[PDB]
This record gives structure tokens, C-alpha cells and sequence, in this order.
């Protein structure tokens, strides 16, 4: 057997600035979009 | 410019021990620092170019 470390990475959020705006986005970085959806 | 590099100081130091990481944050503000001075880098890359 082959043992892989679980998906992990940097984390980045990307906000308009909140006084603009509540809304942000959320950059999983270096994560396929197969593994969060498998994913406080 | 060069590669940009980020590390996970708490990754790197303590892979996925709850008791390393508890250790690791008796010295504080150092694993945050070292994130700092490398986003520092990875920034002015982007700078540069
Ligand atoms: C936020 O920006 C608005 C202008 O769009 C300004 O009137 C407001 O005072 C700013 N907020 C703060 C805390 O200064």
C-alpha cells in the first residue's frame, strides 16, 4: 500500500472589504474541487 | 522573480499531532512570524513581475 497525507493547503479568503460588502469568497488553494465537496 | 514558496509553520514543525502543536504554541508568535516574512517574499514576487 501506498500511503498519501490527506488533501491539506493554504487557505485564502478574498473580501471586497466589509464595509463594501459582507460577502467573500473562499480559495482553497492547491485543492481539487473534487476534494471539498468529499470534505468549523 | 523566483518560486513563490508558503510553508504551514504548525505543518511542518508538528504533522498532525494535537501534543506538538500544543508545544509548538508555548513559543508563540514565531510559527505565525515565518509565515509572515515568506508571504512578505511570495507578494514581491508578483511585485517584480
Ligand atoms: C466606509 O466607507 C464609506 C464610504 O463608502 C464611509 O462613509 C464610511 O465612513 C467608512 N467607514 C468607516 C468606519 O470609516
Amino acid at each position: 500500500l501506498d500511503i498519501t497525507p490527506c488533501s491539506f493547503g493554504g487557505v485564502s479568503v478574498i473580501t471586497p472589504g466589509t464595509n463594501t460588502s459582507n460577502q467573500v469568497a473562499v480559495l482553497y488553494q492547491g485543492v481539487n474541487c473534487t476534494e471539498v465537496p468529499v470534505a468549523t | 522573480s523566483m518560486t513563490k514558496t508558503s510553508v504551514d509553520c504548525t505543518m511542518y514543525i508538528c504533522g498532525d499531532s494535537t501534543e506538538c502543536s500544543n508545544l509548538l504554541l508555548q513559543y508563540g508568535s514565531f510559527c505565525t512570524q515565518l509565515n509572515r516574512a515568506l508571504t512578505g517574499i511570495a507578494v514581491e514576487q508578483d511585485k517584480n513581475t
